[PDB]
C-alpha cells in the first residue's frame, strides 16, 4: 500500500520467511484434492514435511477456518500444524505438517490387492480403530466435526518417531450453515443421504463404523457406483442390502427425515428381509459373537440417536480383550506398504 | 459456534495473547512521542466504536465484531498507527473476523459500501472524506494482520462464561442486559489483553449487581478466583465510565487523530 509505513513494509519484507527458501519441494508432489513431500534446505533435520499450498488465492472462509481451528488443536492422532507460510506476491498460503507416509486408503488397497494375489492383521485392525476413536473423540470433545471421514482421511506415520501412529487429516473445515446440503457416498450415514439438514458427531461415528469394517474384510462394506440432492437411491439400496430395512421400532424418528416419502415410494421391507450384519460379516469370516462385531454393530446403528459415542466405543470391552492396542499400529514388525510415488503428471 | 469451547487453557489466546502490561506500556511509548496518554486511550475508543458500527451496518453478531475488536487491539499491542491505517485496519479485521465463521459470508461489495456508509453517516465529525481504500487494500492488509498474529484466530469473550454465571445466580432477566453491555464496554479499554475472559465477565456482574443494589455477595464468595484480579479489572471498569462522561470524542477526535504519526512515504 502508499499509505502503508514504507519503513515497516520493508522491514517485515527483509524479515518474513519464504516457503522457497527453507524448504525444497520441485517435483516433490504427492497428491492434490497441492501436496508436496518437502525436505528443509538447511539439513539440520533430514525429516520428511508435507507442504499444502492452498487451492485459490487469498484466504478463503475454508482456508479462514482450516488456519484457525489447526491452529489451536493439539492432539497425538490429529495432524498437526507445524507452520503457516504467506506468500505475499502471488498471495498463496502454504501449510507446513509432519509427513505421513502411509494411510488407510492405500493400506486397505494393498491388503485388497493381496487378496487377488493367491487379511489384514488383527492387533493392527483393533490398534487403527481405537486411535481414530481417540483423535475423533478429542475433536468432538471440543465441537470440531470432521464432516468427511474416509479411509484417505486417516493418516499413518511411517519410520520415526511416532512409528505406526494414526493421524487424522482433512477435516471438512467449512461447511456453509454447517449444512451437508450446500456445495463417493460410501461412508455417509443413512440420516444424511435422506435429507438430515445438518453435519452431527453421530455422523462421524458411522463413517468409522464404515472404516472399521473395511479393515476387518477389506471391502468399503457400502461400496456402489458412483447433484445437489442429498437422496442416492442405489447407496440406500446397498445399505439394506448389508443392514436390513429398519423396522419401526429400530428408528422411530426416519418419519420426520426429508427424504422419508421418498424411501417409502422407491422401497419395500419385504426386498430385504434375508439381509443384516450378521449375515454379511459371517460371509467374510468375522464371527457375529465377537467382540468386534458387537462394537461393529453399536457403530453402524441406522437410527442417529442409537448410535454409540467415540468416548463410549473407547470403553468398548473390545479394546481390553487379547490382544491390546498399541501405539505403533504395525507393533514394531516390518511396515511392507510402499512409500508414496512422486508425481511428475502435467 | 462452540469450536474449542472449553479449550481456553490451552489455547492459543491465553498462551500468546494475553499480555504482560509492561510490555504493553513500553511498546506504546513510541506512539506516546505524538500522542499523550489520554490522547491514546480516545483514540482506542473511538476505533472501538467504529468497529462496532461495522459490524451493526453488516448485522454481525457480537462476538464476530469482538473477536474483530480484539484482533486490532493485538495489531496495535506490537505495532505503531503510522505502520498501517486504522480506519483501514479496522474494516479488515472485521472481515477476516467475519471468515471464521461459516453460518453466512460478508462480500466484497458489501464490505466498502459498509465502511463507505457508517464512515460518512455515523462518524463524518472525525472524516469529512470519503473511505479512500479499494478492495485490493483490504486483501493487502489481511495479510499483514495475519501475520502479526501469527495466525491465533480463535479468541474466547466473556459472553459465554456470564451467560452460565447469570444463569447459575438465577438471574438472567434482571442482571443480563446490564452486564451484557459491560462486556462490550470493557473493549473500550486494554482488559481483553490482559485478563482471562472469564475474570472479565466476573467484573462486569459484579458491577452490574452494585448498579442493581443486588446483594450477590455469597455468590461471589461461593467461587474458587483470585478476587484481587477481580477488583483490578473492577477499578478500570468504574475509570472507564468516568473518562466516558469526560470525554467528547465528536468535539475531539479530528484534532486526536490529526496527531497521529503518519506513514512514512516510499524514497
Ligand atoms: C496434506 C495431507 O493431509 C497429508 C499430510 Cl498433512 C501429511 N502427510 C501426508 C499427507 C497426504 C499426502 N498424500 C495423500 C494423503 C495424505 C491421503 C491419501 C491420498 N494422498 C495421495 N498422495 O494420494
Amino acid at each position: 500500500d502508499d499509505k502503508m509505513d514504507y519503513d515497516f513494509k520493508v522491514k517485515l519484507s527483509s524479515e518474513r520467511e519464504r516457503v522457497e527458501d527453507l524448504f525444497e519441494y520441485e517435483g516433490c508432489k504427492v497428491g492434490r484434492g497441492h501436496v508436496y513431500k518437502a525436505k528443509r534446505k538447511d539439513g539440520k533435520d533430514d525429516k520428511d514435511y508435507a507442504l499444502k499450498q492452498i487451492e485459490g488465492t487469498g484466504i478463503s472462509m475454508s482456508a479462514c477456518r482450516e488456519i484457525a481451528l489447526l491452529r489451536e488443536l493439539k492432539h497425538p492422532n490429529v495432524i498437526s500444524l507445524q507452520k503457516v507460510f504467506l506468500s505475499h506476491a502471488d498471495r498463496k498460503v502454504w501449510l507446513l505438517f509432519d509427513y505421513a507416509e502411509h494411510d488407510l486408503w492405500h493400506i486397505i488397497k494393498f491388503h485388497r490387492a493381496s487378496k487377488a494375489n493367491k487379511q489384514l492383521p488383527r492387533g493392527m485392525v483393533k490398534s487403527l480403530l481405537y486411535q481414530i476413536l481417540d483423535g475423533i473423540h478429542y475433536l468432538h470433545a471440543n465441537w470440531v466435526l470432521h464432516r468427511d471421514l474416509k479411509p484417505a482421511n486417516i493418516l499413518v506415520m511411517g519410520e520415526g518417531p511416532e512409528r505406526g501412529r494414526v493421524k487424522i487429516a482433512d477435516m471438512g473445515f467449512a461447511r456453509l450453515f454447517n449444512s451437508p446440503l450446500k456445495p463417493t457416498f460410501w461412508y455417509r450415514a443413512p440420516e444424511l443421504l435422506l435429507g438430515a439438514r445438518h453435519y452431527t458427531k453421530a455422523i462421524d461415528i458411522w463413517a468409522i463404523g464404515c472404516i472399521f469394517a473395511e479393515l476387518l474384510t477389506s471391502e468399503p462394506i457400502f461400496h456402489c457406483r458412483q447433484t445437489s440432492n442429498p437422496y442416492h437411491h442405489d447407496q440406500l439400496d446397498r445399505i439394506f442390502n448389508v443392514m436390513g430395512f429398519p423396522a419401526d421400532k429400530d428408528w422411530e424418528d426416519i418419519k420426520k427425515m426429508p427424504e422419508h416419502s421418498t424411501l417409502m415410494k422407491d422401497f419395500r421391507r419385504n426386498t430385504y428381509t434375508n439381509c443384516s450384519l450378521i449375515k454379511y460379516m459371517e460371509k467374510h469370516k468375522v464371527k457375529p459373537d465377537s467382540k468386534a462385531f458387537h462394537l461393529l454393530q453399536k457403530l453402524l446403528t441406522m437410527d442417529p440417536i442409537k448410535r454409540i459415542t467415540s468416548e463410549q466405543a473407547m470403553q468398548d470391552p473390545y479394546f481390553l480383550e487379547d490382544p491390546l492396542p498399541t501405539s505403533d499400529v504395525f507393533a514394531g514388525c516390518q511396515i511392507p506398504y510402499p512409500k508414496r510415488e512422486f508425481l511428475t503428471e502435467e | 459456534d462452540k469450536a474449542m469451547a472449553g479449550n481456553f487453557w490451552q489455547s492459543s489466546h491465553y498462551l500468546q495473547w494475553i499480555l504482560d502490561k509492561q510490555d504493553l506500556l513500553k511498546e506504546r511509548q513510541k506512539d506516546l512521542k505524538f500522542l499523550s496518554e489520554e490522547e491514546y486511550w480516545k483514540l482506542q475508543i473511538f476505533f472501538t466504536n467504529v468497529i462496532q458500527a461495522l459490524g451493526e451496518h453488516l448485522k454481525l453478531r457480537q462476538q464476530v465484531i469482538a473477536t474483530a475488536t480484539v484482533y486490532f487491539k493485538r495489531f496495535y499491542a506490537r505495532y505503531s498507527l503510522k505502520s498501517i491505517d486504522p480506519v483501514l485496519m479496522a474494516p479488515t479485521c472485521v472481515f477476516l473476523a467475519s471468515k471464521v465463521e461459516e453460518f453466512g459470508v460478508v462480500s466484497n461489495t458489501r464490505l466498502i459500501a459498509a465502511a463507505t456508509s457508517v464512515l460518512k453517516t455515523r462518524f463524518s465529525y472525525a472524516f469529512p472524506k470519503e473511505f479512500p481504500y479499494r478492495m485490493n487494500h483490504i486483501l493487502e492488509c489481511e495479510f499483514y494482520l495475519l501475520e502479526l498474529m501469527d495466525c491465533c484466530l480463535i479468541v474466547y469473550h466473556p459472553y459465554r462464561p456470564l451467560l452460565q454465571y447469570v444463569q447459575d445466580m438465577g438471574q438472567e432477566d434482571m442482571l443480563l442486559p446490564l452486564a451484557w453491555r459491560i462486556v462490550n464496554d470493557t473493549y473500550r479499554t486494554d482488559l481483553c489483553l490482559l485478563y482471562p475472559p472469564f475474570m472479565i465477565a466476573l467484573a462486569c456482574l459484579h458491577v452490574a449487581c452494585v448498579v442493581q443494589q443486588k446483594d450477590a455477595r455469597q455468590w461471589f464468595a461461593e467461587l474458587s478466583v483470585d478476587m484481587e484480579k477481580i477488583l483490578e479489572i473492577i477499578r478500570v471498569i468504574l475509570k472507564l465510565y468516568e473518562q466516558w462522561k469526560n470525554f467528547d470524542e465528536r468535539k475531539e477526535m479530528a484534532t486526536i487523530l490529526s496527531k497521529m504519526p503518519k506513514p512514512k512515504p516510499p524514497p
